[PDB]
RNA sequence: CCUCGCAAGAGGUGCACAAUCGACCGAUCCUGAUGUCUUCGGAUGGAUUUGAGUAAGAGCAUAGCUGUUGGGACCCGAAAG
RNA sequence: GUCGAAUUUGGGUAUAGGGGCGAAAGACUAAUCGAACCAUCUAGUAGCUGGUUCCUGCCGAAGUUUCCCUCAGGAUAGCAGAAGCUCGUAUCAGUUUUAUGAGGUAAAGCGAAUGAUUAGAGGUUCCGGGGUCGAAAUGACCUUGACCUAUUCUCAAACUUUAAAUAUGUAAGAAGUCCUUGUUACUUAAUUGAACGUGGACAUUUGAAUGAAGAGCUUUUAGUGGGCCAUUUUUGGUAAGCAGAACUGGCGAUGCGGGAUGAACCGAACGUAGAGUUAAGGUGCCGGAAUACACGCUCAUCAGACACCACAAAAGGUGUUAG
RNA sequence: GUGAUUUCUGCCCAGUGCUCUGAAUGUCAAAGUGAAGAAAUUCAACCAAGCGCGGGUAAACGGCGGGAGUAACUAUGACU
RNA sequence: GAAGACAUUGUCAGGUGGGGAGUUUGGCUGGGGCGGCACAUCUGUUAAACGAUAACGCAGAUGUCCUAAGGGGGGCUCAUGGAGAACAGAAAUCUCCAGUAGAACAAAAGGGUAAAAGCCCCCUUGAUUUUGAUUUUCAGUGUGAAUACAAACCAUGAAAGUGUGGCCUAUCGAUCCUUUAGUCCCUCGGAAUUUGAGGCUAGAGGUGCCAGAAAAGUUACCACAGGGAUAACUGGCUUGUGGCAGUCAAGCGUUCAUAGCGACAUUGCUUUUUGAUUCUUCGAUGUCGGCUCUUCCUAUCAUACCGAAGCAGAAUUCGGUAA
RNA sequence: GGUUGCGGCCAUAUCUACCAGAAAGCACCGUUUCCCGUCCGAUCAACUGUAGUUAAGCUGGUAAGAGCCUGACCGAGUAGUGUAGUGGGUGACCAUACGCGAAACUCAGGUGCUGCAAUCU
C-alpha cells in the first residue's frame, strides 16, 4: 500500500511538519542516524567521505533506512563493525499526504502517508569517517547505497579531518599545538576569547608555545 | 454547475483607462470634523476681525 | 468560513519591536502637533485606544484637527479608480512627525541664503537640484600602483 | 446575569435633570387591545373567505431575548428604559459575587 | 472689460462656475424680556442637530432622437388554469 | 383459447367529464383518457430555445465589485458611446531621480526564544526504579534513567533575533518663505497661545528628471455581469488537455509572416497602392533563398534532425571521442 | 375483507382507528347572566357537542425483543 | 289515524370534515441525492514583507458569559525552581533566595500588559443623558462593531487625571404590526368636555436562507421550457489503482547472491482494470451477452530453428529469432 | 569633577565576581506622645537629627568575564531577487545577459551620554 516513490519525488509542497496542527503522522522508517564506532575519538578517523546530492528532490524514510542498511552492512562485513562511523546527515521531517478511498474530488485534503527528507543540490546525505587505509571500502560502501536512492548523487573525498570543520593540515597545526582537547565523539577548541581563568583550567597543555 | 469564484484580472486595466485621478487639492479645505469648542470661538474671532476691517473703511 | 475582522492579518504588524516592549517613553506625549503638520502613521499595539486601522499603517497624512488626547489626520485612500478623503482620529501614540519635508525645509532656507548672498554679490546662482551627472575625465597614476593581473581560478571542492 | 434593584443614574425628568436614585424592574409585555388600529384592520381582512390573510412566523432562531430594565425616579416619578445585552439567565434579585469562599460540603 | 506702460508687465473691476467661512426661513433643542381674563403670551439671544429651502426669480408650452413604466409591447413557442 | 352458457349478437333505452361506466387494466367513455371533445377567456405567462431585413465612417467593451429564495436572472458600481461645458501653458503622468516613511515574504537562524530531532562527553540527587554489602542509615559501591553544563547531526505554512529584491505612503514652493502686530466668547499664570487676518521683503535656475495631439468639469445611455490561455508566484490532488488564487500580458473581439497542421507560442497588429529594407523563420528538391565557408562529433539489423510540441527513466557498454 | 374443499386460524387494545347503559367538575362558542364604567368597553361566573378521564374492540389498521450463564470431553442447551 | 310547539325549516356559533378545493414543499455542491455549511461572523495560516485576494484549502472559534469579570484609587507581583520548618508523605501550611513573565487577563487564536492590563483591598454605577462626525465592511448604502470631540449629569483619586461597559481583534437584525418609555405636545376636519383612537421621539417583541416568503410528500401513469452550463454509454487528458517490465543484490537455492528465484529500496512501461476529470455529443451516435465474419496487436499457448539449466536419459524450466 | 531632587534617551546604562571611595549628600540608623497602617512600627505613618555607621545601598575601577553597542573590500558580491532569450537538460534543475543585494560567520574597537535646579575640598 506504499505508493511508488515516483509520486513524492519532487518538492511540490511547502514543508508539512508533524505539528500541533498535523498530529496524526506515522513514524520514520529510519530511526538511527549513527552507526559503527561512534564513540570513537576525533583523532582516530581522519578520512571523511560524503554522499552528496546532485538534485533538488525528496528522499523517503523507507529509502533512507534501506540505504543506511546497505551501506552499514557492506562496511561491517569487509572492514569490520568498528572500522567506520556512518552518520546519516539527513532527517525526514516532512510529511507526505495521500487521499485514500462515494464522492470523488470534493474535499480532497489527504492524511499522512509517509515521511521524506527534503534535499538540496550539493547537500550531504551520508557522511563517513575512517582512516585513510579504509577508503576503498568506505567508497564502495556508499556507492551501493546510491542504488537505493532516486536521482543523481555523487561521492566526494572531504578536504576535512573526519567530521571536524578543519582541513587535515589545519587540524594538525591546531592539535600539535595546545588548542584541541577531546570530547565525546567530537572535540573542543581553545578560544582566545572569554575569561582567562578557566580558559587555562581547560587546555592545560597550551600556554607553553611548544609541544 | 460550478463557476469562477473571483479574480482581479483585467481590473487595473479598467481602472487606468479613465483614471486613478489624483486626489483634487483645494485651498481652504472644510472644517468638517473640527472641534466644536474651537470652531464656535473661531466663528466669533473672524466676526471680530471682519468688524475690524469694516471700521478700517469709514 | 472567511474571517475579515478589523485587526485580521495584523499579527506582526502591531507587534512591539523586539526588546522594545512596555511603556511608551515620555517624549511621545511631549511632542506637539498643529493643523497642517505632516505625520506618519505607525500603530502601537500597546495602546489599543485610538488605534489606526491596519490599512493606514505606514501611511502619511496631514493633521486637520487637534483634540485632548488626539489629532485628526486626513489620508487620500484610493478606492476603485479614484481617491477619496478619509479622516482618521488617532491617539498621539500612533503618530510621529514626518521627516518627509525636512530636505525641502532645509533647502528653502539654504536657497534663500545663497540667493541673498549671491544677488548682493552680483547674481550667478544655480539653486535648482541636478541629478547625478556622469563623471569627468581623470588621470590615474601608476606610481606605487602597477596593475595586479588576475585570472579565473579552477574548480575546487573543500567540504 | 444579576443586576441591582436600585440604580443611581441620570434622570431627564426636567424637575430633576440630575443624577437621582431609580427603582429597577424588568419590563413586561402589556395586553393586546383590539381597537389598536392594526388589530382593527387585521380583524377586517380576516373575516369572510380566503383563509389566513397575513404571514405567520415559523422559522425561529433566537433562543434568548433582550432584557429591558424599567428605571423609576423615586422623586420625580418619570420612568426611563435601558436594554441589556442578550442573556440566558436574568435575576434582578441579589446574592452578590462573594470574595474567596470555599465550595460547600 | 477698465487704468498705466512702446512692449513685457502692473494695478482696478470682476458675471458664470468652483472652493470656504458666515447671515436669513421652517423643524428640533435651549433661553423665556415687556405684559397677562395665572396661564395665557413667546420677544430676545443661542446649539457637533435637521430640510428636496432664502440669499436681484427660470419657467411654461410644442416638437425630435435616446432612455423609463404600464400595455398582446420586437416576432413565433409551453405543460396548465 | 372457448364453443349450450357468468354464451354470442341486432335494435330500442338509460348513465356525461372531477362526471359516467368499470368481473379493476387507470381500463373504456366515437383512431382522443392518470380527467373526452367544441368554442371563448387567449396574442394566457415564459429569468428559457429560435429568428430579427440597407451601406459606409468614427469611437469601442465585459465576463469584475456589492445586494437579491441570487447560482441560466436582475439591481449596483466598473468598462463604452454620445452630447458637450469652463478654461488653456496650463495643469497633467500605469516613468525616473532625490529626501523621508512603512512592511516580515525570499534567504537566513537553531552551540538565540518557542517547537521538533541524531550522537555522545562531563557533572548533580537525603530523592524514579533496579542490584552487591548490609540490623539499618539523611549508608557506601556499581547501575540505568531523568534532569543540569559545555558540545554535536538535522528541521518549521500556521517558529524567530536579524532580514532583502520586486511592490508601496508622503514630499520636491507664489495655495511659497520671512518681518511687523489686529480679532476671539477658545486657551494661558499672563496679549500667553491657538486659529483667521491687515501692512511689509524676495519673480521665474520660482527650486529635480522625462514627456504632455492640452487640462479640468457635468449630464445621460448601450452592451457586459458563463470567460479561457501563456511566463512567473502559488493552494488542493499521484496526476490530468484537472480544480482554485496573484501580477502582467494575450485569446475572446484579430486578420497578416513564422511554428507543415493549430484560438492563446514567436514576429508583427490591418485605408488603397508603388519602390526599398527587414522581423520571427528559413535557403538539397518539394519551395523563394549558399548541395556556402570553418573546426570537431556521430554509422545505429527500428540513427538523427530545433522552442511552446506532440514523452521516455534508473541502470549498463572492452563502440568511439575528449578529459 | 378473505377467496372451492379438507385442516387450522395462536398471543397483543400500549399506538392509530372505531365504539360505549359510562365518569365529572379539567377544558370549552355564539347567545343569555353578573360586575365595574358616562358609554363605547373591560373583567367575571355559568355552559352544548367536542377534547380530556374511563370501558369495549384485531376475520379493525396493525405488532408479535435484546444480553448473560448453565449437563461427568467437545458440542448443544431442556434449565436459569 | 299518527306526531305535536317537539320534529322540520331559516340565521349565526362551536365540533367534525383528504369526501372535495387551492397552494407550497430553500441554496451552495467537482451531476443530483445523503452529508457538511465553505449561507451571518472571529483568530492564525494559505496570501507571493502596504492593501486586496479563491477552493466542500489547513488548525480552531461565534448565537454566549460578567453588578463585576463594569468604573476609579491604593497596595502588592506572577509561572517555576532552589534551600529550610512537629505529625506532613510526590501533593497541606510556614520562611527565605532566585525568578523578562516561562503566569494570569470568561471563551478560539493572535496581539498586548509588570510599582500593570495580572493578585488583594477601598469607594462606586459613565453599562447613564443629548444629538452630529469619523474608521472597518462599502456602492464609500444599510447593519453590526469601533474611534475622537462637543453639551450634560456623575464616579473615583491628595491630585494630574481617568471613566460613554468587559485590554484589543467575533458574540448579531429592515419596512408593516403589537407593546412600553417620553413631552403633557399635535390630530379626530361644524363647536367643545371626557373616555377612546391617531400622530411625533426613543426602546422591546424577528427574521440564523442572518439586506429580513407564511409552506408536506409521491409519480415506474406522468407533462412542458431548456441544458451537453450537468450525470449514465464511446472517445480524450491523467495512470492513484490494476496489469506487465527493470535496476542494487540482503537473502533462497545441501555448498553456491543472479541455474531458477529475490527482500529492503528504487526506475519505468501499458490503457481489455478501476478510479479522477467533465472536453465532444441531451432539436438522441440504439445498453449487456451471444450468434456471424473480417482484420490487426504481441506482453507466444501450440507448431519452425536456436542459446541456458541444479539439461544422464525421459520430462520440464529460463531465454532468443518468431504473429 | 562629586552628590542630590526632577529628568531625556532607555543595557555602551543590564548581569556575574572582587577591590576602592575624601568632603558634602544620600543612606542605613534612634523613638512611638501625636495623625496614620499593620497578624508584626519589617513595609506604611508620625517624632528626633539627638544617640550610632560606611557594613549595605549609592558612585567608580578591575575581568584574554556573560550580555549588549559600533565597524570592516571578514564572510560575500555569496544566498535570495527584478529584468532577457526559439539559452542548456528526459526531467529535477541549471548556466549566461543588464541590475539590486542580504543573514550567519570572522575580526577590531567600545562599556552610558546628557538637560534643569541646589549643594560640596
Ligand atoms: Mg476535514
Ligand atoms: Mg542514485
Ligand atoms: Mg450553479
Ligand atoms: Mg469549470
Ligand atoms: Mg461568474
Ligand atoms: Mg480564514
Ligand atoms: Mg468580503
Ligand atoms: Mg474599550
Ligand atoms: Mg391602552
Ligand atoms: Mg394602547
Ligand atoms: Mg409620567
Ligand atoms: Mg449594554
Ligand atoms: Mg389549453
Ligand atoms: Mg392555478
Ligand atoms: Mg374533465
Ligand atoms: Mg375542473
Ligand atoms: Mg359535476
Ligand atoms: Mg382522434
Ligand atoms: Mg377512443
Ligand atoms: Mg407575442
Ligand atoms: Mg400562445
Ligand atoms: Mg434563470
Ligand atoms: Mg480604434
Ligand atoms: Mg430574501
Ligand atoms: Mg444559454
Ligand atoms: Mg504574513
Ligand atoms: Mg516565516
Ligand atoms: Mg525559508
Ligand atoms: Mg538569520
Ligand atoms: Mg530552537
Ligand atoms: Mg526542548
Ligand atoms: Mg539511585
Ligand atoms: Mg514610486
Ligand atoms: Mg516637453
Ligand atoms: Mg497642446
Ligand atoms: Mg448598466
Ligand atoms: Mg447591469
Ligand atoms: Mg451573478
Ligand atoms: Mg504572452
Ligand atoms: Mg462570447
Ligand atoms: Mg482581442
Ligand atoms: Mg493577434
Ligand atoms: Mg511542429
Ligand atoms: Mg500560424
Ligand atoms: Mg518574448
Ligand atoms: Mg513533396
Ligand atoms: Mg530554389
Ligand atoms: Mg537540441
Ligand atoms: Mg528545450
Ligand atoms: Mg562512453
Ligand atoms: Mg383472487
Ligand atoms: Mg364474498
Ligand atoms: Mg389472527
Ligand atoms: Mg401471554
Ligand atoms: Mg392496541
Ligand atoms: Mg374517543
Ligand atoms: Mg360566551
Ligand atoms: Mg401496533
Ligand atoms: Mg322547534
Ligand atoms: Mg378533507
Ligand atoms: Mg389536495
Ligand atoms: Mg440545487
Ligand atoms: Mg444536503
Ligand atoms: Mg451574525
Ligand atoms: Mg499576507
Ligand atoms: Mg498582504
Ligand atoms: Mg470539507
Ligand atoms: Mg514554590
Ligand atoms: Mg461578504
Ligand atoms: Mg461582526
Ligand atoms: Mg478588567
Ligand atoms: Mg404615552
Ligand atoms: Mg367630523
Ligand atoms: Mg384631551
Ligand atoms: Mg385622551
Ligand atoms: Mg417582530
Ligand atoms: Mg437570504
Ligand atoms: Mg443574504
Ligand atoms: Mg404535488
Ligand atoms: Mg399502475
Ligand atoms: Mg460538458
Ligand atoms: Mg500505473
Ligand atoms: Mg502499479
Ligand atoms: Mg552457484
Ligand atoms: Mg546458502
Ligand atoms: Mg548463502
Ligand atoms: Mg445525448
Ligand atoms: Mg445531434
Ligand atoms: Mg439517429
Ligand atoms: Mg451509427
Ligand atoms: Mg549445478
Ligand atoms: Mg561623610
Ligand atoms: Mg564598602
Ligand atoms: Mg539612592
Ligand atoms: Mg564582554
Ligand atoms: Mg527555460
Ligand atoms: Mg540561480
Ligand atoms: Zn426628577
Amino acid at each position: 500500500a506504499r505508493r511508488p516513490a515516483r509520486c513524492y519525488r519532487y518538492q511540490k509542497n511547502k514543508p508539512y511538519p508533524k505539528s500541533r496542527y498535523n498530529r496524526a503522522v506515522p513514524d520514520s522508517k529510519i530511526r538511527i542516524y549513527d552507526l559503527g564506532k561512534k564513540k570513537a575519538t576525533v583523532d582516530e578517523f581522519p578520512l571523511c567521505v560524503h554522499l552528496v546530492s546532485n538534485e533538488l528532490e525528496q528522499l523517503s524514510s523507507e529509502a533512507l533506512e534501506a540505504a543506511r542498511i546497505c551501506a552499514n552492512k557492506y562496511m561491517t562485513t569487509v572492514s569490520g563493525r568498528d572500522a567506520f562511523h556512518l552518520r546519516v546527515r539527513v532527517h525526514p521531517f516532512h510529511v507526505l499526504r495521500i487521499n485514500k478511498m462515494q464522492q470523488g474530488m470534493r474535499g480532497a485534503w489527504g492524511k499522512p502517508h509517509g515521511l521524506a527528507a527534503r534535499v538540496d543540490i550539493g547537500q550531504i546525505i551520508f557522511s563517513v569517517r575512517t582512516k585513510d587505509s579504509n577508503k576503498d571500502v568506505v567508497v564502495e560502501g556508499l556507492r551501493r547505497a546510491r542504488y537505493k536512492f532516486p536521482g543523481q548523487q555523487k561521492i566526494i573525498l572531504s578536504k576535512k579531518w573526519g567530521f571536524t570543520n578543519l582541513d587535515r593540515p589545519e587540524y594538525l597545526k591546531k592539535r600539535e599545538a595546545g588548542e584541541v582537547k577531546d570530547d565525546g565523539a567530537f572535540v573542543k577548541f581553545l578560544s582566545k576569547k572569554g575569561s582567562l581563568e578557566n580558559n587555562i583550567r581547560e587546555f592545560p597543555e597550551y600556554f607553553a608555545a611548544q609541544a | 454547475a460550478k463557476s469562477k469564484n473571483h479574480t482581479a484580472h483585467n481590473q487595473t486595466r479598467k481602472a487606468h483607462r479613465n483614471g486613478i485621478k489624483k486626489p483634487k487639492t483645494y485651498k481652504y479645505p472644510s472644517l468638517k470634523g473640527v472641534d466644536p469648542k474651537f470652531r464656535r470661538n473661531h466663528k466669533h474671532a473672524l466676526h471680530g476681525t471682519a468688524k475690524a476691517l469694516a471700521a478700517a473703511k469709514k | 468560513g472567511k474571517s475579515h475582522g478589523y485587526r485580521s492579518r495584523t499579527r506582526y504588524m502591531f507587534q512591539r519591536d523586539f526588546r522594545k516592549h512596555g511603556a511608551v517613553h515620555l517624549s511621545t506625549y511631549l511632542k506637539v502637533y498643529k493643523v497642517g503638520d505632516i505625520v506618519d502613521i505607525k500603530a502601537n499595539g500597546s495602546i489599543q485606544k485610538g488605534m489606526p486601522h491596519k490599512f493606514y499603517q505606514g501611511k502619511t497624512g496631514v493633521v486637520y484637527n487637534v483634540t485632548k488626547s488626539s489629532v485628526g489626520v486626513i489620508i487620500n485612500k484610493m478606492v476603485g479608480n479614484r481617491y477619496l478623503e478619509k479622516r482618521l482620529n488617532l491617539r498621539v501614540e500612533h503618530i510621529k512627525h514626518s521627516k518627509c519635508r525636512q530636505e525641502f525645509l532645509e533647502r528653502v532656507k539654504a536657497n534663500a541664503a545663497k540667493r541673498a548672498e549671491a544677488k548682493a554679490q552680483g547674481v550667478a546662482v544655480q539653486l535648482k537640484r541636478q541629478p547625478a551627472q556622469p563623471r569627468e575625465s581623470r588621470i590615474v597614476s601608476t606610481e606605487g600602483n602597477v596593475p595586479q593581473t588576475l585570472a579565473p581560478v579552477p574548480y575546487e571542492t573543500f567540504i | 446575569v444579576n443586576v441591582p434593584k436600585t440604580r443611581k443614574t441620570y434622570c431627564k425628568g426636567k424637575t430633576c435633570r440630575k443624577h437621582t436614585q431609580h427603582k429597577v424592574t424588568q419590563y413586561k409585555a402589556g395586553k393586546a387591545s383590539l381597537f389598536a388600529q392594526g388589530k382593527r384592520r387585521y380583524d377586517r381582512k380576516q373575516s369572510g373567505f380566503g383563509g389566513q390573510t397575513k404571514p405567520v412566523f415559523h422559522k425561529k432562531a433566537k433562543t434568548t431575548k433582550k432584557v429591558v430594565l424599567r428605571l423609576e425616579c423615586v422623586k420625580c416619578k418619570t420612568r426611563a428604559q435601558l436594554t441589556l445585552k442578550r442573556c440566558k439567565h436574568f435575576e434582578l434579585g441579589g446574592e452578590k459575587k462573594q470574595k474567596g469562599q470555599a465550595l460547600q460540603f
